[PDB]
């Protein structure tokens, strides 16, 4: 995996590259790894999979539960703080490692969390196996006062140097947008720069090429 | 503790057909997941109408190409400026391999060329040096997602004519040498998609008795 | 001693136009030994077809254990599952078992009741869904699997083309693998009929 | 069998439309300890090549005792010694590439990652790496160890196949190395700010500039990250 | 990591780098290690991130809950908290922990926590694996009752040579100091400090 | 590498099981039963690791005996072979697992067809025409691959089952000091006493 | 590290010798059409198990040690004394990790059909009967009851050929095809590959075996 | 555990060796005959580590060989069994030791009397009155140790042989496959073919 | 230990702790550290004393064979001649060594060797475990062209600093002054360091 999340003006964006890998080999060339914890809280992950989507799912439960308690819309520090006290509990063996953003009533933030339970504050950040080709992008080309625009661009480009650079990253960009006073636009398959090209040769076999030894109908009804 | 051995990954395919031999390799060169060059051959003409590439370590790769190639120049001096025979050259490269049985070139060796009757070979090696003729044969890191297609599209295994039963065989036949390409960049574009270590480039050599010809083309960067 | 890979065996299913189709072979081992030719590895739950890979022990747990969950399921809600919410059942009840899992490779696949879409999903031994347009393979050939899929698939297959397509990948996937083969069987699910086709391979 | 003791990180390069280019820190690192600081690890064979050098110093500085006598045998009984039978850039590299093969061959290796950056007599760029394990490679941009996971990638958007070489001049290739030796810094924990760069054109010929630093960094936005979560003091 | 705490006439100064590692990689080179626990009690944290976060957050709830009973709590308390996890719990932490804090009777007072959960009350402290390099400077450099211009340049000096020779040390020197007057937060950049 | 076999031909079950119990360099005895019945036209034969075996048949077969005076009815061997197979399930995951490997050999009176199920330690269930456990399939299956037939009487199955004795005998390594060999069909479960 | 069946056993007629054609890299099936029987020469022949390299290499390593035999002494080598030649090389490097598993087989007019089986860690047996290999239990199992002395030719033949698929059904790591070879004093004559796939099919409907097959 | 038994009577030495080679979990041969003659009145018997046993046995074989044609002389048994322990006492302390335990079987023509040797892999020599090798020495030594008389014929000491084998077929885990027995007496060595 | 070697105007100056140990016994108190390899080259030892006894009685063979053929020897040729050993022989040898010598042409001249066996030239240099404690102070205080006083005080400092921090250094600082003048042994007591 590669991910980042960039601050900007009047908000916060995150963005993800849609590779899964088993082994060397690539199990879903378009997975989502843009997880959705609150409305306005969208979570990056990398690591484990199973783990991240568990971990994400789980405190985005208890989130919609305090939120309906509480009367009022979740925080992001809310769901870090739950984040961090769930894997640090674990001691490292839910292999989660997550970029939390969002914004709330308070304004918008930007959080990194590690699967041992570590948190880290910043203006642009970047994990998984992509996130030095990310961040050596983001070292060169962020700045202060960004627009929404510029961050988008500056995310993708982020995750683009870890698709084509590193092994474990590929596929397609995904993006989520978390602006202040607006709803959070969610932008599947921002990119598309990985299509495959036509084949040489259609495979599609004569009918009765196979060999077969009995056919039945099976009942599915009652 | 010191490791003499690496994993350069990559992957090779040798398919002989009647009158002529391709010997196809990617030119991506890796180590875990980084990527090392984009283009670096591995397929190599090494005279006398032979081509060779040795997969896997690339330093052992090198060094075994580079001796053999060496063993051909010797063999003209020693004999006469005699054409060494594809079987010929397959004997002698048993006894490189195996002459570092107890220190092996961590490589997965294959050559291709013409037979003493015109005929389209493909030999290929074991690290230790273990060889055997055949029509079909895929090496390297994305060989078992290359091979068993060879099989069904190449032998026709599998492949049973329509309306009998599967009683009667599809026929083995040879093909041409552009089926043949077409089949290579159909292997080769696949495992691109689901092997991470396989990309950026393809190249074919093509062994007739004219000579030997080149083929580029573009494989996915990610 | 590695448990997915002591019994053998794959799984493949595929989409194709108004339709699905899943794969399995019959072998069940011990290692090298064969033990039985008849080992089954698809299940179904009213409409959702399911097929597993790995440990046959918990093959068999498991296919008893979502049979149990089904059937309440379906006493409490009136109406039969579908393969979205059967694939997110399956998901939870592996990722239960977190930190002492079954080691499985599952597949679900059906055709949604309601709005007549074909579906397939995959998941790993601890329940991370893997969903798909094309297809999902699974089992100790999975990368012969990966290879077959990747090369002969197209897209809005009908159902007598789609049966010929995912029968060739897991025939010629299986015969380069020791621990797979020694037997195969492919269903083909239409709306509202599924046809069971048992096919001819190599025995060994 | 070895292990090693001080020990120099990230060594940069690449081609350009004329020549190409290759940097290296002055540091010589003590495990955890910042031990040296005027560690020269880049080192010039003749008036065309460029020789970097990451991984154990005691087996760099046995290296550059090597090529060192190379240039001096080469100059035997050879009247064209500065002229068609000088030393080659690919010469140097073979020779590197045969003997750290073989040492990996006897189980004692030198522990290094070299780049070799020059131009040859016909006016072509050569640019080649190997290690401690005889591996070889060619690329447009070659780098060692952090090097390869940062710098690689900002180099390659500028020079991301063999025909964007002539599109690229020597000003944007040496600013793109200068942007990547700060990236190191700001993210390698065994690098320094110091370092040395050096170009091999075909027509200016070799330039070797030492002394250098990392500047224009950013660092102001520090102030305003506070505590690790929930802090607001 | 290295980390620092002084005290001096006016009260104390914590100081602090901001760099943190996975093994060579730099993950953040801004991190803040000096972290409030109560109004005028501050902690240097080092060795585990996870853990000294996960410690300090406990701490900070303590004397919180502390504060609602029984008022504010002295820097000596807010020592035996901390070391009272730490040593209760040495087999699955990695912390060394500096306690500094301002009572108007007490005045700025110094407590530092290693590794085993030991408590040590000091004039100053360091801590830290850059710590190391800076033993002799600092006993030689250090007087008792410094002003806070002298012990603003006394932590600067320190750490500027422990982040010099320290490669698991970098990036800005944080400092805070707590007195009478309040809390201030204070920066040094690289370009300054490099070059003292 | 205790041998345990199982045949299932036209009208009954066939088990057959190794007599020796070897401890260390010496053979403690020469005529051990390693079989369990569980009800009248259900048996169970054994193998595995010393002591689990008769712990867990006994265990089973008191299981089963509860089962029919509670209900006061016999259950089914498909019925008691999945039970069979939970227990297995369960032990697999325990802190001590069961290492015992079984076969199940039982006449179903209202199909009126044989059955026998081979389950492993692990809880692997199987139904097949005939069976094995350990070394045993590696030298008898190609054997019963080759004359098993499946209209086969008693008398047939018992004279392809010397044929797999015999076999074993002449390559196995281990004196396994012959078999006891017991039929399950209709009318119960009786024992051969010359064999 | 690689998975065979492959028998040989002397009887009136001679000696058959009969192989799979499988090799494998763990499960991953590497090859179906590889050559387990080597041609020392046209008198000798020589079976491949275990290592592939070390089967090959040293085996085509005699061909040329009988062939410096016959040219000294005039003389067709011995079986013996061509198996020995093999067993005292391989007893040289013994320790260092040769992994080999073979039967040395040939006629002669002083010996008759002779089989010697010979292994990388020193042995060297003579007998009537052997099998080697992940296989070799389900090939003995068909071998020990079907074989006579006094078989024909053809019978034989088929015997040889229905152990292997026996393994080759069985056994994971052994399939693929099956190559026979008869044995005489005038010299080996091959009688033919036939894949496992067809021929098991058609042994199943002609001999009415493996029942527990759907076909 | 290769068994291999040596019993010294009033006139003659018999050695009684098992058949069974065995290679795994399969029995590759039943006839093997586990000795060397190396002098007309010697022979010796051997088991230990695979392909070392034949190798050491034929060696010493061709050096006695070697011996009697260049003397024209045969070497005593004594003297035969001081040079095997010299070779295993060279060997225990080299790169890769031989291996192999051995009994030497020898009638001395001078003295008139039968001597047998036992001498293992470290070059341990001891002469006996009755000897063995490996795990067999702990069922016999018992019977032999009670019905052996120094004063013996050749006919009772096959019957106390008998007696062993019959001891070790009921006792030992493994199948050795009978054994072939060799008596060495003042007129050489001859095999007992019905045993 | 705790060595060093600093250059100044009129030469060069080695100096050293007494300590030698065993675990944490110390076997030798009194130990002399810094020995001749030349009449005007010294070498200051750290690591182990067998290895590097060894290591400086062959370079003083080396040294005298030398003079005997080529007249004396340069500073960089005894750094030379150390390196050799130390680097051919890196996989058997723990031996950390500091080169100091006089020249009349080239003045004094300091060269280090650490563990694997590289060179480097420095103004000044410092090695043995109790160095890691000083680097700061060291880099704060060290001016080149300093006098024979300046730089005997410098060193004092440094090495109190050193010794009064690790526990595998300690006893008298022994120190030796090498310049165009000749050579002076200088010896300083507990009492006298260690109250600096
Ligand atoms: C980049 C692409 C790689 O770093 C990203 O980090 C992504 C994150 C996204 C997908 C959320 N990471 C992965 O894709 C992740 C990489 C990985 C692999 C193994 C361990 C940790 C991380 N891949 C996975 O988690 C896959 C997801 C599959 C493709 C649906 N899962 C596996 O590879 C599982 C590992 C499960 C696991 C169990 C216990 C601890 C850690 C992980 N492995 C298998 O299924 C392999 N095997 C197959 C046979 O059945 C038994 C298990
Ligand atoms: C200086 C650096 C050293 O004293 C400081 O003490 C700072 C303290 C600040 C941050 C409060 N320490 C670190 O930066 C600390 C160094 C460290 C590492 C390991 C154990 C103890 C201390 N770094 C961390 O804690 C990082 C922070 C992450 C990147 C946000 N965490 C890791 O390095 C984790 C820690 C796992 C762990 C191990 C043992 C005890 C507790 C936790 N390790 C990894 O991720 C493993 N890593 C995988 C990639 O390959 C290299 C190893
Ligand atoms: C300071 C102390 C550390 O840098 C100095 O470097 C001095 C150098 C002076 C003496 C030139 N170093 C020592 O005093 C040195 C410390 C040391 C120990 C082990 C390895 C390297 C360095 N001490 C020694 O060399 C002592 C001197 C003896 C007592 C006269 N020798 C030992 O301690 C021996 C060394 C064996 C050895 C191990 C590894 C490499 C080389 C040599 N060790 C023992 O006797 C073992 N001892 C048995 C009693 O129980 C504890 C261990
Ligand atoms: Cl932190
Ligand atoms: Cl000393
Ligand atoms: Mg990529
Ligand atoms: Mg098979
Ligand atoms: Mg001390």
């Amino acid at each position: 995996t590669t991910i980042v999340g960039v601050k900007f003006n009047n908000g916060v964006v995150i963005a993800a590259d849609t590779r899964s890998t088993q082994g060397p080999i690539v199990a879903d060339k378009n997975c989502a790894k843009l997880h959705r914890i609150s409305p306005k809280i969208w979570c990056a992950g990398a690591g484990t999979a199973a783990d991240t989507e568990a971990v994400t799912q789980l405190i985005g439960s208890n989130i919609e539960l305090h939120s309906l308690y509480t009367s009022r819309e979740p925080r992001v520090v809310s769901a870090l703080q739950m984040l961090k006290q769930h894997l640090f509990k674990y001691q490292g063996h839910i292999g989660a490692y997550l970029i939390v953003a969002g914004v709330d009533p308070t304004g918008s933030h930007l959080f990194s969390i590690h699967a041992h339970g570590s948190t880290d504050v910043g203006y642009y950040l970047s994990l998984g196996s992509g996130s030095l080709a990310a961040m050596a992008v983001l070292e060169s080309h962020w700045k202060q006062d960004l627009t929404k625009e510029e961050a988008i661009k500056l995310a993708s480009d982020a995750i683009q140097a870890g698709i084509w650079n590193d092994l474990g990253s590929g596929s397609n960009v995904d993006v989520c947008v978390m602006e202040i006073g607006k709803d959070a636009e969610y932008l599947r398959n921002y990119l598309t720069p990985n299509v495959r090209e036509e084949k040489q040769k259609s495979y599609k076999f004569p009918r009765g090429t196979t060999a077969v030894l009995k056919e039945s109908i099976v009942n599915i009804c009652d | 503790q010191f490791n003499p051995y690496g994993d350069n990954g990559g992957t090779i395919l040798g398919i002989a057909g009647e009158d002529f031999a391709v010997l196809a390799g990617d030119t991506r060169n890796i180590t875990d997941y980084s990527i090392n060059s984009r283009y670096e051959p591995k397929v190599f003409d090494c005279g006398d109408n032979i081509v060779m590439s040795a997969n896997g370590f690339a330093a052992d790769g090198d060094a075994l190409v580079k001796r053999f190639k060496n063993s051909v120049k010797w063999y003209h001096f020693d004999h006469n400026d005699k054409k060494l025979s594809i079987n010929s050259a397959a004997r002698n490269i048993q006894h490189l391999l195996y002459g570092k049985r107890f220190f092996p070139y961590y490589v997965h060796t294959i050559i291709a060329g013409l037979d003493e009757d015109g005929k389209g070979a493909v030999y290929s090696f074991d690290p230790v040096g273990s060889y055997e003729r055949e029509q079909c044969r895929a090496g390297g890191a994305a060989a078992s997602l290359i091979m068993p297609f060879l099989d069904n599209q190449v032998n026709f295994k599998n492949q049973y004519e329509p309306g009998t039963n599967g009683k009667v065989k599809k026929p083995l036949k040879y093909l041409s040498v552009e089926e043949v390409i077409k089949l290579v960049r159909d292997s080769f574009t696949s495992a691109t998609e689901r092997h991470i270590q396989v990309g950026d480039g393809l190249e074919i050599l093509i062994v007739t008795k004219d000579g030997v010809r080149k083929e580029f083309y573009e494989l996915k960067r990610d | 001693s590695d448990p997915s890979s002591i019994n053998g065996g794959i799984v493949v299913a595929m989409t194709g136009k108004d339709c699905v189709a899943i794969a399995c072979d019959l072998r069940l081992g011990s290692q090298s030994l064969g033990v039985s030719n008849k080992f089954e590895k698809i299940f179904h739950y009213g409409h959702v077809f399911l097929g597993i890979t790995g440990l046959a022990t918990d093959v068999t747990t498991l296919n008893e254990m979502f049979r149990y969950k089904t059937n309440l399921y379906k006493l409490k809600e009136e109406r039969a599952i579908e393969p979205e919410t059967f694939t997110q059942l399956v998901s939870s009840s592996l990722y239960e078992r977190r930190f002492g899992p079954y080691f499985v490779g599952p597949v679900v696949a059906g055709i949604n009741s309601k709005s007549g879409k074909p579906f397939i999903a995959g998941f790993d031994l601890i329940g991370c869904i893997d969903e798909a347009k094309d297809f999902i393979v699974s089992g100790t050939a999975s990368d012969q699997l990966f290879g077959m899929c990747e090369s002969l698939y197209e897209p809005n297959l009908e159902p007598e083309d789609l049966f010929e397509t995912i029968s060739q990948a897991l025939l010629n996937a299986a015969d380069r693998d020791a621990l797979s083969g020694w037997g195969a069987v492919v269903y083909i699910i239409k709306k509202d009929e599924v046809v069971k086709r048992y096919l001819k391979m190599r025995q060994d | 069998t070895q292990q090693p003791i001080v020990t120099g990180t990230s060594v940069i390069s690449m081609k350009y439309d004329n020549g190409v280019i290759i940097a290296a820190d002055n540091l010589g690192s003590y495990g955890s300890l910042l031990r040296f600081n005027g560690v020269e690890r880049l080192i010039p064979v003749g008036d065309n090549t460029v020789v970097g050098i990451s991984g154990d110093i005691s087996d760099m500085q046995h290296i550059e005792r090597l090529l060192k006598d190379l240039v001096t045998e080469n100059a035997y009984d050879n009247p064209l010694a500065d002229a068609e039978e000088a030393l080659e850039p690919s010469y140097i590299f073979e020779y590197l590439a045969t003997v750290m093969y073989q040492r990996r061959s006897k189980m004692n290796p030198l522990w290094n990652a070299i780049i070799v950056a020059g131009v040859q007599s016909n006016g072509d760029q050569f640019l080649r790496y190997v290690n401690l394990l005889g591996v070889t490679y060619s690329s447009p941009t070659l780098a060692t160890g952090f090097g390869a996971h940062m710098a690689n990638p900002l180099l390659r958007k500028v020079v991301d196949r063999e025909s964007d070489i002539p599109k690229t001049t020597v000003q944007v290739a040496e600013e793109a190395i200068v942007n990547a030796m700060r990236v190191l810094y700001y993210r390698d924990a065994r690098s320094s700010r110091n370092f040395s760069l050096a170009i091999i054109d075909k027509n200016t010929g070799l330039t070797f500039k030492k002394n250098l630093q990392v500047e224009n960094m950013k660092w102001d936005f520090a102030k305003d990250i506070k505590g690790y979560g929930t802090q607001k003091i | 990591t290295s980390i620092m705490a002084v005290t001096f006439k006016d009260g104390v100064i914590l100081g602090a780098d901001s760099r943190t590692t996975t093994g060579a990689y730099i993950a953040n080179r801004v991190t803040d290690k000096l972290t409030r626990v109560h109004d005028k009690i501050w902690c240097c944290r080092s060795g585990s991130a996870a853990d000294t976060q996960a410690i300090a957050d406990i701490v900070q709830y303590h004397l919180e809950l502390y504060t609602s009973q029984y008022g504010t709590p002295s820097t000596e308390t807010a020592a035996s908290v901390f070391k009272e996890l730490c040593y209760e719990n040495k087999d699955n932490l990695t912390a060394g922990i500096i306690v500094a804090g301002y009572d108007d009777k007490n005045k700025g007072e110094v407590y530092t926590i290693p590794l085993g959960g030991s408590v040590h009350k000091l004039p100053y402290a360091i801590a830290g694996s850059g710590s190391t390099f800076i033993y002799g400077y600092c006993d030689k450099n250090f007087r008792e009752n410094m002003s806070k211009e002298e012990t603003v340049d006394f932590i600067k000096h320190s750490l500027s040579q422990a982040i010099k020779w320290d490669g698991s040390s970098g990036g800005v020197i944080r400092m805070v100091v707590l007195t009478a007057a309040g809390v201030e937060r204070l920066i040094f950049y690289p370009d300054e400090y490099e070059q003292l | 590498m205790d041998i345990i076999l199982g045949i299932r031909v036209q009208d009954s079950v066939i088990l057959a099981s190794s007599k020796a119990v070897t401890r260390g360099i010496s053979v403690l005895k020469d005529s051990d039963d390693k079989t369990r019945q569980l009800s009248p036209h259900t048996l169970m034969s054994f193998a595995g690791e010393a002591g689990d075996t008769v712990q867990f048949a006994e265990y089973i077969q008191a299981n089963i005996q509860l089962y029919s005076i509670r209900e006061d009815y016999e259950l089914s061997p498909q019925a008691v072979s999945s039970f069979v197979r939970q227990e297995l399930a369960k032990s697999i995951r325990s802190r001590r697992p069961y290492q015992v490997n079984v076969l199940i050999g039982g006449y179903d009176k209202k199909k009126n067809k044989p059955e026998l199920y081979q389950i492993d330690y692990l809880g692997t269930k199987v139904e097949l025409p005939y069976g094995a456990h350990g070394y045993s399939g590696f030298y008898t299956f190609s054997l019963l691959d080759h004359h098993y037939r499946p209209d086969m009487t008693t008398e047939e199955g018992l004279d392809l089952l010397k044929l797999c004795v015999q076999e074993l005998e002449k390559r196995m390594p281990m004196d396994f000091k012959g078999v006891i060999v017991k039929i399950v069909d209709k009318d119960g479960i009786r024992q051969v006493d010359d064999f | 590290a690689l998975g065979a069946t492959t028998l040989a056993f002397r009887f009136q007629g001679g000696i058959i010798v009969a192989v799979d054609s499988r090799a494998t890299a763990g499960n991953w099936v590497a090859s179906q059409t590889v050559k387990k029987v080597i041609e020392i020469n046209p008198f000798l022949l020589g079976t491949m198990a275990g290592g592939a390299a070390d089967c090959q290499f040293w085996e085509t390593w005699l061909g040329s040690q009988c062939r410096l035999h016959e040219l000294r002494e005039k003389e067709r080598i011995s079986v013996a004394a061509a198996s020995k030649i093999l067993s005292n090389l391989v007893y040289q490097y013994k320790g260092a990790g040769l992994s080999m598993g073979t039967m040395i087989c040939g006629y002669t007019r002083k010996e008759g059909p002779t089989i010697y089986y010979v292994d990388s860690d020193g042995t060297r047996l003579k007998g009537d009967i052997f099998c080697v290999g992940s296989g070799q239990t389900f090939a003995y199992g068909v071998l020990d009851s079907n074989y006579k002395w006094d078989l024909s030719v053809e019978d034989a033949l088929y015997l040889g050929k229905r152990s292997i698929l026996a393994a080759a059904h069985r056994d994971a790591y052994s399939g693929g095809s099956v190559n026979l070879y008869h044995v005489t004093e005038d010299g080996w004559i091959y009688h033919g590959n036939h894949d496992v796939g067809e021929l098991f099919w058609k042994v199943k409907e002609e001999e009415g075996s493996f029942n527990n097959v759907i076909g």
